[PDB]
RNA sequence: AGUAGUAACAAGAG
RNA sequence: CCUCUGAAUAAACUAUU
RNA sequence: AUCUAUAAUAGUUUUU
C-alpha cells in the first residue's frame, strides 16, 4: 500500500496530542521542551520561492 | 615560545582580539565549519568539467619554491593566482607527475609500521591457501559480522579511552581505566610506543586502526571470522562456494567455536542414524575446520564442551565432563536431568520460553577469580558456598549462581526495558540476556532473592543482600568460605567407554554424557567449515538442508519415482533424508512417519490419483520409524533457527512452494529445480494423499450440509460424503474409505 | 582523585579539598569522606560559627591565615545577618548540590 | 531557430 | 573596450576513514 | 554469547 498525500493530511495538533499522551507523569520541562515543537509547527508560514 | 608570541601577536590585533574573547571553546567547533558554502552538488560532473580547466590544483606557496614555472617542453606547471577564500596557488595535474619522476627522494621505511593493517591483509592474500570450486545452491544468511577485529576483550569506548590514555595522557578528563584488560593493554602499548618519533593524531589513527572493534550486518556463507569476511567477495557467491584458506594465524577462541559448532551438528545428525557411532566417526574423519581435519584439533584442543566430549570419546581420547556458563566452569558430581522447554512470565512483562532442567543435580564452579559448590533442584537452588577472592568475584559468582537455579525470583526480579530479541528480530538465549542484565546491577535480584538465618557452622562468613559480611543472616541457600577450592582435579580428563548409541559412560559404569545433553542451538562458526562426502550438505544448517533434500528429490526423481512405485521399503531408508529426519521434532517423527506413509499406501490403492508434488513434499517425512495412530494432520513441523515452521499437506506454505505456471518448486525461497510432467499424473482434480482415511472428491457441495472441522472426521462411516474446511479457507466434499 | 579537588599543595605534594559548612563541622567532613571515599585527599573545613576540622587535625597554613579566614567568615556572616538574609541561606545547604531542570 | 516542458536557457554582473 | 564568474533541501540508512 | 560509540565525505530510499 501507499498513502496518499501523507505529508499533506498530518496535522502538527494531533502530534501535539501524541506527545503529550507520550510524556505523561513527566517532569514538567521535559514535556514543555518536548510540545514546543508542534507548536511552532501549527504556526509555521512558507516562503513563496524566486517568483 | 612561539605559541605565547603568536598569541600575544593575535591578541594585539582587533578582530583576532574580539574572535578570542567573545568566542568560548564550545563555539569554536562551531567556527571551525564556518565558511562561505561548499556549492558543490554534483561531484563526479565537477571533476569532468575541472579537469579540462588549466590549473584545478590547488597547492601551497611552497611549490613555487620547489618546481619549475615549465617543464622540458615549456608546459606550464602552475600559476600565481590564488584559491579564493585562502593563500593557496593554483597547479595543474603535470605538476603531481613532475614532482613524482623529480621531487626529492625520503626514506619511507616506517609507512609499513603506520599502516600495519593493511600490508597484514597483503600478507595474508600472499600466503593464503586455494582449494577447488564447488558449485551447489547457497543459502546465504543476513547476520553481524565484524569487519574490524580490533582487540579481543575490548569495546569502542575502552578502545577510545586507552588511545587517549596512551596518545594524550593529560586530555583524558575524568576518565579511569578500571578495567584489568584495559590496564594491561595500556601498559604493553606504551612500552611499544616508548620513544616513538609519530606525530600523535597519527598515531591515535594507527591505535583506531589496531584495537577499535566494528561490525555490520551482512549476507554471509560459510566462515563469520574478519579473516574470512575480508575475502568474501572471493569466497562465497550466489552458485559457488571457492575454497580457501587465509595465510595468516589463527585465533584459538574462533578454532574453539567452529568445533562445538561441528560436533554439535555431527552429533544431532549421528543421533538420527541407525549406527550413531559409526556415522558420528566417518563425519569427524570428513570434516576440516579452516583447513586444518577435525581429528587434529579434537587431538590438541582443550574445550569443555559435551558435543566436543562425545566426539573424543567416540575417537578414544580422555575427555572432562564440564561445560561452560557465565565464564565458570561448571562439573556435574551427582545427579540427573532431562531438559523442559517451560514458557514463564518475565518481571517486565515479557513471556518467553525457558529450557528448564529437572531433578536433582550437584555440580562444582571454577573461574579465573572465584570457586564454589552449587546444589540445585528443579527450578530450586539448594545450597551455594562461595570463596571468591573478594567481594567483587563472590558477588558475580553470587549472580551466576542465581541466574543457573533458574528461580522464579530471579525470573521476576527482571526490570527496566530488557529485549530477548535482536534489533534484527532475531531470538537471543535468554539465560545469556538474563546474565548481561543482572550483571550490571543486581540490586533489586539481591533484594527480591530473600534473607534467612544462618547456623553459623565452621566459620563459614555470611553474606547480606548488600554484599557485607553478616553473621546472623544471609542470603538464603548462600554462603561464604573460605578453604573451598578443589581446583587441581577439574583438569583431570578421565578414560571413558562410549556406547554404540554415543552414551558415555565412566570406568565405573555410570552414564556421564549422552546426546540428550548437546545444545538444541543451531550456530554459525567463526572459521569455514569443509565438508567431504557424498552429501556436502549433511552437516549444514536448516534452511540449506531443507533445500538441499527436495533438491535431491527432484535431480533423482526417475529412479526415486521407480522406487516409490515398486519397493517403498527402501526407498524411506535412504541416507539422504536423516539430516532432514533431524530437522523433525523427535516426539512427532514416528508420528509424521505413520501419518505419511498411510497416505502414500492410499495413493497406491486408488488409482488416477498421481500427484508428484504430493510425493515430494512427504518424502523425506516417511524415512523414521512408524507408528501407527488415527490422528489427522494438516501440517507437519520442522524446527528452523528454533522456531517450529509448518508445512502444509494441501497447497502451499511458507516453506515448500509450487508454481504452476512455472512449474517450479521454492523452498524458504530458494528455487530447488522444476519438476518435469509425467504423463500418469491425474488431470481430474481428485486428490488422495491428504486426508488418512478420506478421499478428496471436488469442490463445496452444499447438498451435504454445512462443513465441519478436520478433527470432527471421526464420526462418519463407509460410504459416506462430507464436506470438510480442509485448508486455508477452502471447503471440499469428500467422502470416507 | 575522583573528584576535582579544591587546591593542590606543591610543599606537601598533595590535593587538598576545601568546604564551607554552615552546619555542625563534623557531619560535613564525614558527608565529604563518605562521597569522596579516599583517604589520601586532605580535608579542611571551615564554619561561619568559627568553628574548624581538618585531617589528622592537621592545618597546612599558619594561624594568622587561618585567623583571617575566621574573621572573614564572620563579618560576612554578619552582614548577612544584619540583612536578615541568614535564615534561609542557612536552611538552603541541604538542597545546594542538586540539579532543578527548569 | 533549437534544447526543453507547467519554466527556463538561448551569457550574467560590475 | 576592459575586469571578475560558471552555482551547497529534511530524515534514515549504506560504504570508507 | 552480546554488539545503535562519535565526526567528515559521497551514494540510495521516502508522486494529488
Ligand atoms: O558461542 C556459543 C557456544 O559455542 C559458546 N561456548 C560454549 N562452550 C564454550 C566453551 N567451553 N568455550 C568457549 N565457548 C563456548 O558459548 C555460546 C553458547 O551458545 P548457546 O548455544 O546459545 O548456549 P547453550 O545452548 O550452550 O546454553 P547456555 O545457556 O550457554 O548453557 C551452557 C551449558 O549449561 C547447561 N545448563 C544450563 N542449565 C541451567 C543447566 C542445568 O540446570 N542443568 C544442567 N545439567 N545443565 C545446564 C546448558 O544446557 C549447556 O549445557
Ligand atoms: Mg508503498
Ligand atoms: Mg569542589
Amino acid at each position: 500500500g501507499d498513502n496518499t498525500k501523507w505529508n499533506e493530511n498530518q496535522n502538527p495538533r494531533m502530534f501535539l496530542a501524541m506527545i503529550t499522551y507520550i510524556t505523561r507523569n513527566q517532569p514538567e520541562w521535559f514535556r514543555n521542551v518536548l510540545s514546543i515543537a508542534p507548536i511552532m509547527f501549527s504556526n509555521k508560514m512558507a516562503r513563496l520561492g524566486k517568483g | 615560545m612561539e605559541r605565547i608570541k603568536e598569541l600575544r601577536d593575535l591578541m594585539s590585533q582587533s578582530r583576532t582580539r574580539e574572535i578570542l574573547t567573545k568566542t568560548t571553546v564550545d563555539h569554536m567547533a562551531i567556527i571551525k565549519k564556518y565558511t562561505s558554502g561548499r556549492q558543490e552538488k554534483n561531484p563526479a560532473l565537477r571533476m569532468k568539467w575541472m579537469m579540462a580547466m588549466k590549473y584545478p590544483i590547488t597547492a601551497d606557496k611552497r611549490i613555487m619554491e620547489m618546481i619549475p614555472e615549465r617543464n622540458e617542453q615549456g608546459q606550464t606547471l602552475w600559476s600565481k593566482t590564488n584559491d579564493a577564500g585562502s593563500d593557496r596557488v593554483m597547479v595543474s595535474p603535470l605538476a603531481v607527475t613532475w614532482w613524482n619522476r623529480n621531487g626529492p627522494t625520503t626514506s619511507t621505511v616506517h609507512y609499513p609500521k603506520v599502516y600495519k593493517t593493511y600490508f597484514e591483509k597483503v600478507e595474508r592474500l600472499k600466503h593464503g591457501t586455494f582449494g577447488p570450486v564447488h558449485f551447489r545452491n547457497q543459502v546465504k544468511i543476513r547476520r553481524r559480522v565484524d569487519i574490524n577485529p580490533g582487540h579481543a576483550d575490548l569495546s569502542a569506548k575502552e578502545a577510545q579511552d586507552v588511545i587517549m590514555e596512551v596518545v594524550f595522557p593529560n586530555e583524558v578528563g575524568a576518565r579511569i581505566l578500571t578495567s584489568e584488560s584495559q590496564l594491561t593493554i595500556t601498559k604493553e602499548k606504551k612500552k611499544e610506543l616508548q620513544d616513538c618519533k609519530i606525530a600523535p593524531l597519527m598515531v591515535a589513527y594507527m591505535l583506531e586502526r589496531e584495537l577499535v572493534r566494528k561490525t555490520r550486518f551482512l549476507p554471509v556463507a560459510g566462515g563469520t571470522s574478519s579473516v574470512y569476511i575480508e575475502v568474501l567477495h572471493l569466497t562465497q557467491g550466489t552458485c559457488w562456494e571457492q575454497m580457501y584458506t587465509p595465510g595468516g594465524e589463527v585465533r584459538n577462541d574462533d578454532v574453539d567455536q567452529s568445533l562445538i559448532i561441528a560436533a554439535r551438528n555431527i552429533v544431532r545428525r549421528a543421533t538420527v542414524s541407525a549406527d550413531p557411532l559409526a556415522s558420528l566417526l566417518e563425519m569427524c574423519h570428513s570434516t576440516q575446520i579452516g583447513g586444518v581435519r577435525m581429528v587434529d584439533i579434537l587431538r590438541q584442543n582443550p574445550t569443555e564442551e559435551q558435543a566436543v566430549d562425545i566426539c573424543k570419546a567416540a575417537m578414544g581420547l580422555r575427555i572432562s565432563s564440564s561445560f561452560s556458563f557465565g565464564g565458570f566452569t561448571f562439573k556435574r558430581t551427582s545427579g540427573s536431568s532431562v531438559k523442559r522447554e517451560e514458557e514463564v512470565l518475565t518481571g517486565n512483562l515479557q513471556t518467553l520460553k525457558i529450557r528448564v532442567h529437572e531433578g536433582y543435580e550437584e555440580f562444582t564452579m571454577v573461574g579465573r577469580r572465584a570457586t564454589a559448590i552449587l546444589r540445585k533442584a528443579t527450578r530450586r537452588l539448594i545450597q551455594l558456598i562461595v570463596s571468591g577472592k573478594d567481594e567483587q568475584s563472590i558477588a558475580e559468582a553470587i549472580i551466576v549462581a542465581m541466574v543457573f537455579s533458574q528461580e522464579d525470583c530471579m525470573i521476576k526480579a527482571v526490570r527496566g526495558d530488557l529485549n530477548f530479541v535482536n534489533r534484527a528480530n532475531q531470538r537471543l538465549n535468554p539465560m545469556h540476556q538474563l546474565l548481561r542484565h543482572f550483571q550490571k546491577d543486581a540490586k533489586v535480584l539481591f533484594q527480591n532473592w530473600g534473607i534467612e538465618p544462618i547456623d553459623n557452622v565452621m566459620g563459614m562468613i555470611g553474606i547480606l543482600p548488600d554484599m557485607t559480611p553478616s553473621t546472623e543472616m544471609s542470603l538464603r541457600g548462600v554462603r561464604v568460605s573460605k578453604m573451598g577450592v578443589d581446583e587441581y582435579s577439574s583438569t583431570e580428563r578421565v578414560v571413558v567407554s562410549i556406547d554404540r548409541f554415543l552414551r558415555v559412560r565412566d570406568q565405573r559404569g555410570n552414564v556421564l554424557l549422552s546426546p540428550e545433553e548437546v545444545s538444541e542451538t543451531q550456530g554459525t562458526e567463526k572459521l569455514t567449515i569443509t565438508y567431504s562426502s557424498s552429501m556436502m550438505w549433511e552437516i549444514n544448517g536448516p534452511e540449506s538442508v531443507l533445500v538441499n533434500t527436495y533438491q535431491w528429490i527432484i535431480r533423482n526423481w526417475e529412479n526415486v519415482k521407480i522406487q516409490w512405485s515398486q519397493d517403498p521399503t527402501m526407498l524411506y531408508n535412504k541416507m539422504e533424508f536423516e539430516p532432514f529426519q533431524s530437522l523433525v521434532p523427535k516426539a512427532a517423527r514416528g508420528q509424521y512417519s505413520g501419518f505419511v506413509r498411510v497416505l502414500f499406501q492410499q495413493m497406491r490403492d486408488v488409482l488416477g490419483t498421481f500427484d508428484t508434488v504430493q510425493i515430494i513434499k512427504l518424502l523425506p517425512f516417511a524415512a523414521a520409524p512408524p507408528e501407527q495412530s488415527r490422528m489427522q494432520f494438516s501440517s507437519l513441523t520442522v524446527n528452523v533457527r528454533g522456531s517450529g515452521m509448518r508445512i502444509v499437506v494441501r497447497g502451499n506454505s511458507p516453506v515448500f512452494n509450487y508454481n504452476k505456471a512455472t512449474k517450479r518448486l521454492t523452498v524458504l525461497g530458494k528455487d530447488a529445480g522444476a519438476l518435469m510432467e509425467d504423463p500418469d499424473e491425474g488431470t481430474a482434480g481428485v486428490e488422495s494423499a491428504v486426508l488418512r482415511g478420506f478421499l478428496i472428491l471436488g469442490k463445496e457441495n452444499k447438498r451435504y450440509g454445512p462443513a465441519l472441522s478436520i478433527n470432527e472426521l471421526s464420526n462418519l462411516a463407509k460410504g459416506e460424503k462430507a464436506n470438510v474446511l480442509i485448508g486455508q479457507g477452502d471447503v471440499v466434499l469428500v467422502m470416507k474409505r | 582523585p575522583k573528584f576535582l579537588p579544591d587546591l593542590y599543595d606543591y610543599k606537601e605534594n598533595r590535593f587538598i579539598e576545601i568546604g564551607v559548612t554552615r552546619r555542625e563541622v563534623h557531619i560535613y567532613y564525614l558527608e565529604k569522606a563518605n562521597k569522596i571515599k579516599s583517604e589520601k585527599t586532605h580535608i579542611h573545613i571551615f564554619s561561619f560559627t568559627g568553628e574548624e576540622m581538618a585531617t589528622k587535625a592537621d592545618y597546612t597554613l599558619d594561624e594568622e591565615s587561618r585567623a583571617r579566614i575566621k574573621t572573614r567568615l564572620f563579618t560576612i556572616r554578619q552582614e548577612m545577618a544584619s540583612r536578615g538574609l541568614w535564615d534561609s541561606f542557612r536552611q538552603s545547604e541541604r538542597g545546594e548540590e542538586t540539579i532543578e531542570e527548569r
